[PDB]
RNA sequence: AAUCCGGUUAAUAUUCCGGAACCAGAAGGUGGAAUCACGGCAACGUAAAUGAAGUUGGAGACGUCGGCGGGAGCCCUGGGAAGAGUUCUCUUUUCUUUUUAACAAACCACACCCUGAAAUCGGUUUAUCCGGAGCUAGGGUAUGGUGUUUGGAA
């Protein structure tokens, strides 16, 4: 019961490992495509950098553009952490048909890239959006 | 003595799981009420049952004896490390 | 090449003149094996050094963090285990300040 | 030597400057061989019915030196 | 780092001749690919998929002995074929030979992952080894020692 939805979480497998993802919707009762404790996570694959008032707007931008990663992981793959991170435009997104039209998959990464660059604009969840030195 | 009596006597009436993923299992579901690690479980494994075990709030017992002494007060022949509580039945060891 | 040694390892094959000749067979190769757990990585073919350069750069590297030099187990103890320590660090300083 | 499956890319690589000389082969199962050879690599080429194999016979460009058995 | 076969001299051959490959380095050009690529829960996969300073990891690179498994060649042998025998008769018999290289293509099996939670102990070696630090079982992944089909090549 420690997994709920807008937690924050890291994965431990897969390409995307050590990456902070959050708990957009739990599939922990199981499913068919998925017949274990599987859940939609949303992480960052590519950290936003440090931003320098001397440097260029459009420059300050680039380094702030975070690419996202939205995929079903076991939750064994998962680690649960203590944080956790909710926002308006990151509920009622996640649907089995999402991730069946590859359309609507990436509609939702530029949703989410959306988003999360608002939040690093907004200056929340900084602890989230930072990389983690493994 | 008393709390591997009462460990022996849930062992026959209430649920417990003796394994490490198991245990996790148990504790990621928050089913597992308490949690046995012996104190020879490697510092890692026991700072990770220890952080699920606070994150799903469930009692952490720490046997002295290792996991040859968990498995022989637990009546099995196989070592256990760690092993998860969930309904202590007719005992009382919650 | 007198005094044969390890180096003259020959294999006996059939030309087809109907002649017995030996071939000269060099070492195998060994696959990368893990920086930690020192058990060879996975996914890596075992070709000889110099021949490991021919190989593109998907071929001889996983796609995953640390992939290619530490294996998957133990990629997922260290990330594991940072994440722990991470903790402790940020309890203690709570406790400390 | 790789052999060669497809008739329309032995006809490409016969045009393609690289080629040199192509020589036909027929041997007792009624089979022709194409060889072609490149600058590194001779490709073969294996056709079974001999109506299609005439046909890529005056399918070859003429500056190309063919030659029959060897 | 990288070569084989056949042929060739009065005397030299992995060197020469004929044919067929391989390695290393060098630039542009052409086509393809990304705007610092995707997929799979995972082990990982793919035609590609920038990585300075600085910091590491691996190969090279590692004792010896015994048994088991695999493959190749050699030896043994049944036919088939060819020739040479022996043979009044017997002897479908006696002797000899019966090739496919480097290299290049497609496919072909112990370590790990996923489901799983086990002792009524199971699996199993020629040799009892492992298992809640997760067995047997099911599905995968990688490593292909090899083998199959060719090309080479008649």
């Amino acid at each position: 019961k420690i997994l709920k939805p807008g937690k924050v979480a890291l994965i431990t497998r897969g390409r995307f490992a050590g990456k902070k993802v959050v708990i957009l919707q739990a599939i922990d009762q199981g499913s068919k495509s998925h017949p274990f404790g599987h859940a939609v996570v949303a992480g960052v694959e590519r950290y936003p950098l440090k931003v320098t008032k001397s440097m260029g707007a459009k420059r300050i931008a680039r380094r702030s553009r975070v690419k996202p990663f939205i995929k079903v992981v076991n939750y064994n793959h998962l680690m649960p952490t203590r944080y956790a991170l909710e926002l308006d435009n990151l509920k009622g997104l996640i649907t089995a048909d999402t991730f069946k039209e590859p359309t609507q998959r990436s509609a939702a990464r530029k949703t989410v890239k959306k988003t999360f660059e608002e939040k690093y604009q907004s200056g929340k969840s900084a602890w989230f959006f930072t990389p983690l030195r493994f | 003595d008393t709390i591997n009596s009462k460990l022996a006597l849930t062992m026959k009436s209430g649920k417990y799981v003796l394994g490490y993923k198991s245990t996790l299992k148990t504790l990621r579901s928050g089913k597992a009420k308490l949690i046995l690690i012996a104190a020879n479980a490697p510092p890692l494994r026991k700072s990770e049952l220890e952080y699920y075990a606070m994150l799903s709030r469930c009692s952490v017992h720490h046997y002295s004896g290792n996991n040859i002494d968990l498995g022989t007060a637990c009546g099995k022949l196989f070592r256990v490390g760690v092993l998860a509580v969930i309904d202590a039945g007719d005992s009382d060891i919650l | 090449l007198a005094y044969n040694t390890r180096s003259n390892r020959t294999r006996i094959i059939k030309t087809p003149g109907n002649n017995i000749r030996y071939l000269h067979i060099k070492k195998l190769g060994t696959i990368p094996r893990c920086g930690d757990t020192g058990v060879p990585l996975q996914g890596i073919p075992a070709l000889r050094p110099r021949e490991f350069a021919r190989l593109s750069h998907n071929k001889k590297t996983v796609q995953r963090a640390y992939g290619g030099c530490l294996s998957a187990n133990a990629v997922k103890d260290r990330i594991v285990r940072a994440f722990l320590i991470e903790e402790q660090k940020i309890v203690k300083q709570k406790l400390k300040q | 030597p790789r052999q060669i499956s497809d008739i329309k890319q032995f006809l490409e690589i016969a045009r393609r400057k690289d080629a040199t000389s192509a020589r036909i082969k027929k041997n007792t199962n009624k089979d022709v061989k194409f060889k072609l050879r490149c600058s590194k690599y001779l490709y073969t080429l294996v056709v079974a019915d001999a109506k299609k194999a005439e046909k890529l016979r005056q399918s070859l460009p003429p500056d190309l030196t063919v030659t029959e058995v060897g």
